[PDB]
């Protein structure tokens, strides 16, 4: 394939597939999902201890799948995106705006030849003044905002179990909806404990915090 | 250096008021007597400031663009609160590349029913306040409506009015670069308004005024 060396080249069908080839970081990635309600986001991830969750201000974190010094590069972008504006502003940098200057990120690095794709999706969950977030970035620039959604390997099963219940999510609590993300999570796979799942909460009151593995006894 | 004199402003239940004069001078001369100084900033929030005119028209400038571009580009409409925040560290900034913004700020505002006022001076000082002014307001006025404040459970419109309006007579009396015509915006309700210009009546008449009282030689 004469096509799929670099970023810079078009294929004869309108393609970019080094594009594709970035995004299959992803899909083998460990899974992750997250799912929200009328005041919280719930990110849960299956560790393959490997940091797969990153807090990005007191009302923001992700949930990374693929190359993680990708994932970290990522963080520190956005981390120092959310102290300029509070320095600036002395409120949270709005959620939609996180979305918006990730998203252009990525896409330069689909554009140039200096520059590598980025082979690693983000969950960004948070909380402002709109309510609750739930944004999935990956490498091709791609930003959907989504009521409930599962990233990396057999995240297909996560998918199709999500989509029978999520109409339901709006109304439910902080517990369910904890447990609708887990049971999700467990589609995608060895079962659930708290030394190789992580859960993160966000939302109304709620600083953004990943459960101790005293509090995620609970739920596990 | 067209420059801006006295700026005042007071909480008083349920909003608050911003008022100046009309007026740019350029040293002594009165060069230009009407002069809108008062600028609206998005939806909650206008600005006034004694000192450099330029300066004030490039900082407001700035700022209404921040906010505008923001608010447009799906990012929300700033509060007063941010609003000052972003003021305060730009003229913070300036002051330390020793290129001041030679002017001083008040900035008030009404978002979620909750009135704002605060100062911003020249080195980047900010505070917020039941009554904040600048120029010859804040030695002459300030004393006149914290007084006021002093009665307990606050102003109402009314009264925050008059008090408002004995301060501009003052001013215009003891303020060498001053007119009698001054504006009062009014942030209530989540929205501000700006009046359109008035004048106070004032007393030349005492008996003690006369010529033959005020005459140095008999």
């Amino acid at each position: 394939n004469q096509y799929d060396t670099n970023t810079t080249t078009w294929s004869p069908t309108g393609r970019l597939f080094q594009v594709e080839y970035a995004n299959e970081a992803v899909n083998n990635g460990s899974a992750a999902v997250g799912t929200k309600n009328k005041d919280f986001v719930v990110l849960t991830a299956l560790k393959r201890y490997q940091e797969k969750v990153f807090k990005l201000d007191d009302h923001v974190g992700m949930a990374i799948a693929g190359l993680v010094a990708d994932g970290r590069m990522l963080a520190r972008f956005v981390r120092t995106e959310c102290m300029n504006y509070r320095y600036m502003h002395d409120s949270d940098n709005p959620l939609p705006l996180i979305a918006e200057i990730v998203g252009e990120k990525y896409q330069r690095h689909i554009q140039f030849a200096g520059k590598r794709p980025f082979g690693v999706g983000l969950l960004i969950a948070g909380y402002d003044s709109t309510g609750p977030h739930l944004y999935h970035t990956v490498p091709s620039g791609d930003v959907f905002d989504f009521k409930a959604t599962a990233m990396g390997l057999r995240s297909q099963a996560a998918r199709t179990y999500l989509e029978k219940h999520f109409e339901s999510f709006p109304d439910c609590g902080l517990d369910e909806l904890i447990m609708h993300a887990l049971k999700a999570l467990a589609a995608a796979t060895a079962e659930l404990n708290i030394k190789n799942t992580t859960i993160a909460i966000v939302g109304k009151g709620t600083p953004f915090m990943v459960l101790t593995e005293e509090a995620a006894r609970k739920y596990l | 250096m067209a420059s801006g004199g006295s700026v005042i402003g007071v909480k008083y239940n349920g909003g608050v008021l911003l008022a100046c004069d009309t007026l740019l001078s350029y040293g002594s001369l009165a060069k230009w007597p009407n002069i809108p100084r008062m600028k609206l900033v998005g939806a909650y929030t206008v600005m006034c400031a004694t000192g450099d005119y330029a300066d004030f028209q490039e900082m407001t400038t700035m700022i209404e663009n921040h906010v505008n571009r923001q608010q447009m580009y799906g990012g929300g409409a700033l509060t007063p609160n941010e609003v000052f925040c972003y003021l305060q560290r730009h003229v913070y900034h300036k002051r330390s590349q020793f290129e001041p913004c030679l002017c001083r700020f008040v900035v008030a505002g009404c978002h979620g029913g909750e009135p704002f006022l605060g100062g911003v001076d020249d080195v980047g000082t900010r505070w917020t306040d039941d009554c904040v002014a600048a120029g010859y307001g804040a030695y002459v006025a300030l004393p006149l409506l914290r007084q006021a404040l002093e009665k307990p459970g606050g102003l109402t419109r009314e009264e925050a009015i008059r008090v408002i309006k004995d301060c501009l007579r003052v001013l215009f009396y003891r303020e060498c670069r001053a007119i009698n015509k001054f504006q009062i915006a009014d942030a209530t309700s989540d929205m501000v308004s700006i009046g359109e210009p008035f004048e106070v009546e004032t007393n030349w008449e005492y008996d003690g005024f006369c010529f033959e009282k005020t005459a140095i030689i008999r």
